[PDB]
């Protein structure tokens, strides 16, 4: 368990990059004598929030399409690569929307289109 | 399913904090349909008017715009007597401008706004649009009488 | 007074109506405009009367036909009338425009030129007639100077005059339907290209599309030379500003894709592109190619016919980039003469840097290109300077592209890795230092990856008795 698990980050193209880069450079500092949390702290060089809940009780991390949290297990994970929107979405809802549009072209497992709220380039990899 | 979540949020947000001079409730007669009301705008011939609307949210909403009719006859360049609205946000693009970024509240706002400022370039009533363009007074008079005939009680 | 022209038309032609013209004489504005404002269905019928009523056999029918036209152009424009009536009334003005003598249509076209100078062309639905009139002028080969000469000077005056910045695209969509010569299409499009400068960017792509579909019966050299010279200037100015990126990347791309869907149906388009982007002598390649020209080529590698041709050019040019510069950097005499134009690795890499905004077509070309260079110029002479260094340098590049590519595009870095392993594994038939040296620096930068590609390293180990030792070790 203490051994390295399978790991990855959901979120903003601009947010997720430095986590990946930091992970690559530090992973050798991983050590299976410690706990998973005690190793994460030193590998990713951060501390974790513990259920930041009551402050932002209607901030809407929700789909911004269906406006709901929790679509059939699925969670708002896919975001905008934009400082002014940051508007989360569902994989389901953003595919269903972007399929319709003229602007939207599909490569192999990816769809490029406009973010619904701000009309900036947003990428979806199925 | 995006229907269910949109309806739940928008219904209660419009029941507690709607935009001013606008109401929207789950039609009692038709609890799949909505009933909307626009109150007669100050400094308009629509002043002293309560304009009832049937607001149907298509089953693909919010990927498709609402289908909304005036139940109240209105004398307007861009709106015929049968209540049909010439407005891009009620149609999919490239012609229209609908997206789930917008909603029932913001489009009822764009409607009240058009009611304030008619756009003569999308004319449903060519007569009303030319009278609006050349003879403001006659339009304002016929429309205000229209408000007191159709939007009164 | 509308049901005293329905009767007139209901019986017979040019007998009572040609006189009914000379009786009224007042103005066909009240009889259409105010008649339209109430009920336009009348106007769709009415015009059937006047036109049958005013047959062009007589000049007092013809000047009554020349005025009703000058009217209903101006009423559909300035007038906020319905779409539905306009879809009819224009229908008529088209359907009847065929059988005119010469000097009236040149005057109608002069009205049209005057409108493109000034007039509020709030819909270019008004200019839907301007295609067919240049047709109907050309079919009458009689001296009014013949019809085709008048057409030539007329479209020269359309080009010479200023274009409504708003609907320049819609005007250029009209020369689509007319038959033209080379000189004519060239004049019209080089003006449509002068107009990219004085626009917003987001409308340049559809204009480029409507240029290309015109260029299908016109100049291609010119269309793509224009798009290339324009974006070449753009990217250089973006560079020296850095010494509007997040959308400059959308345009370059959308354009490459829009020119793709055309070279797809128009195999000659591709050949003219390629001829334009020849090295030939290396002095044309130091004025021709670009950081945009090359994203465009490395999208083009996806067309089945075209992959190969393209790559071969890039690769061979790549080498000269090394050979000019290498032979240049031997000597001071040469460094004195040439003002050093950025060289070809740099450019290819600036593509890769640009790439981030995720035009993911170019990538197939990169990866394809990259292993082409190393498979081509690998250490095998080594198990000179001339046949050594600009092949090692080439190899380095291959490697360099892919590693940088791997760093940026999370989507690809599965099939960079497999395509490496492939060449690593069964060989040591041929040397593979280079692939392991890359393989190092791939995995050194971001070795999370092999957690995602675990089946593939598992089935490199199932050859790790047959593999020679220095390989296995590393
Ligand atoms: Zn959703
Ligand atoms: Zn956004």
């Amino acid at each position: 368990p203490t051994m390295l698990p399978e790991c990855f980050f959901l979120g903003a193209d601009h947010v997720v990059k430095p986590l990946g880069i930091k992970l690559s450079r530090n992973i050798h500092l991983w050590d299976p004598e410690n706990s998973v949390l005690q190793n994460l702290k030193d590998v990713l060089e951060i501390d974790f929030p513990a259920r930041a809940i009551l402050e932002k009780s209607d901030f809407t991390m929700d789909c911004g399409i269906c406006y709901a949290y929790q679509l059939d297990g699925t969670i708002p994970d896919q975001v905008c690569d934009n400082s002014q929107c940051g508007q989360p979405f569902h994989q389901i809802c953003l595919y269903e929307w972007l399929r319709g549009l003229l602007t939207s072209r599909q490569s192999f497992n990816i769809i490029f289109g406009e973010c619904p709220y701000c009309s900036k380039p947003i990428t979806l990899k199925m | 399913m995006q229907r269910a979540s949109r309806l739940k949020r928008e219904l209660h947000m419009l029941a507690t904090e709607p935009p001013p001079g606008i109401t929207c409730w789950q039609d009692k007669d038709q609890m799949d349909d909505l009933r909307a009301q626009i109150l007669g705008g100050a400094n308009t011939p629509y002043e002293k008017g309560v304009f009832k609307l049937e607001v149907i949210i298509p089953e693909r909403y919010p990927f498709e715009p609402p289908q909304i009719r005036f139940l109240t006859p209105i004398y307007h360049p861009n709106i015929d007597s049968a209540g049909r609205i010439c407005l891009d946000v009620l149609k999919l693009p490239p012609k229209g401008a609908w997206r789930p970024s917008l909603n029932i509240a913001t489009v009822l706002t764009s409607i009240q706004l058009l009611m304030s400022e008619p756009n003569p370039d999308d004319p449903l009533m060519a007569d009303i649009s030319s009278e609006f363009k050349y003879n403001k007074p006659a339009f304002l008079k016929n429309a205000r009488q229209w408000t007191e005939k159709h939007a009164r009680q | 007074m509308d049901q005293k022209i329905l009767s007139l038309a209901a019986e017979k032609t040019a007998d009572k109506l040609q006189e009914f013209l000379q009786t009224l004489r007042e103005g066909d504005l009240t009889n259409l405009l105010q008649n339209q404002a109430v009920k336009g269905k009348v106007a769709g019928a009415l015009l059937r009367a006047i036109f049958k009523g005013s047959p062009c056999s007589e000049e007092a029918g013809t000047l009554r036909r020349r005025k009703i036209y000058t009217c209903c152009i101006q009423l559909v424009e300035s007038g906020d009338l319905q779409k539905e009536i306009v879809s009819e009334i224009i229908g008529l003005l088209m359907l009847e425009a065929h059988h005119f003598p010469g000097p009236l249509l040149v005057e109608l076209a002069n009205e049209f030129i005057s409108a493109v100078r000034e007039g509020s062309l709030v819909n270019g639905k008004s200019l839907e007639l301007l295609p067919i009139i240049l047709t109907a002028l050309a079919t009458k080969k009689e001296n009014l100077l013949s019809g085709e000469e008048c057409k030539k000077q007329l479209i020269n005056t359309l080009c010479s005059g200023r274009w409504d910045q708003q609907y320049v695209i819609q005007l250029t969509s009209m020369f689509k339907d007319v038959p033209l010569t080379a000189e004519e299409v060239e004049f019209v499009v080089e003006k449509a290209l002068s107009m990219f400068s004085k626009m917003n960017l987001q409308e340049i792509p559809p204009l480029v599309y409507q240029l290309l579909v015109l260029s299908s019966k016109g100049s291609r050299k010119s269309v793509l030379e224009g798009i290339i010279a324009f974006f070449s200037a753009l990217d250089k100015q973006h560079n020296e500003e850095q010494s509007p990126s997040g959308e400059l990347r959308h345009v370059e791309g959308t354009i490459i894709l829009h020119i793709v869907f055309a070279i797809k149906l128009d195999y000659e388009l591709g050949r003219e592109l390629v001829k334009h982007l020849k090295v030939g002598q290396q002095g044309d390649s130091n004025n021709n190619l670009s950081p945009f020209s090359i994203a465009l080529l490395l999208s083009v590698t996806r067309i089945q016919r075209f992959q190969d041709q393209v790559l071969d050019l890039l690769k061979t040019s790549v080498v000269k980039s090394f050979k000019d510069l290498q032979l240049l950097q031997g000597s001071k005499f040469l460094q004195n003469l040439v003002p050093h134009r950025s060289y070809v690795s740099t450019m290819i890499l600036e593509v890769v840097k640009n790439s981030v905004h995720s035009w993911d077509h170019v990538t197939q070309g990169l990866v394809e290109l990259g292993f082409i260079l190393m498979d081509s110029y690998g250490p095998k002479k080594v198990l000179p300077s001339l046949s050594r260094m600009p092949n090692q340098h080439a190899c380095k590049l291959g490697a360099n592209i892919l590693l940088e590519t791997f760093k940026i595009h999370e989507m690809i870095r599965q099939e960079i890795l497999e395509q490496v392993l492939n060449r690593v594994v069964t060989r040591a038939s041929s040397p593979i230092s280079h692939f392991l040296d890359l393989l190092s620096n791939i995995v050194m930068y971001a070795p999370l990856v092999l957690q995602s590609c675990s089946s593939k390293v598992t089935e490199a180990f199932d050859y790790l008795s047959f593999l020679p030792l220095q390989t296995v070790q590393r």
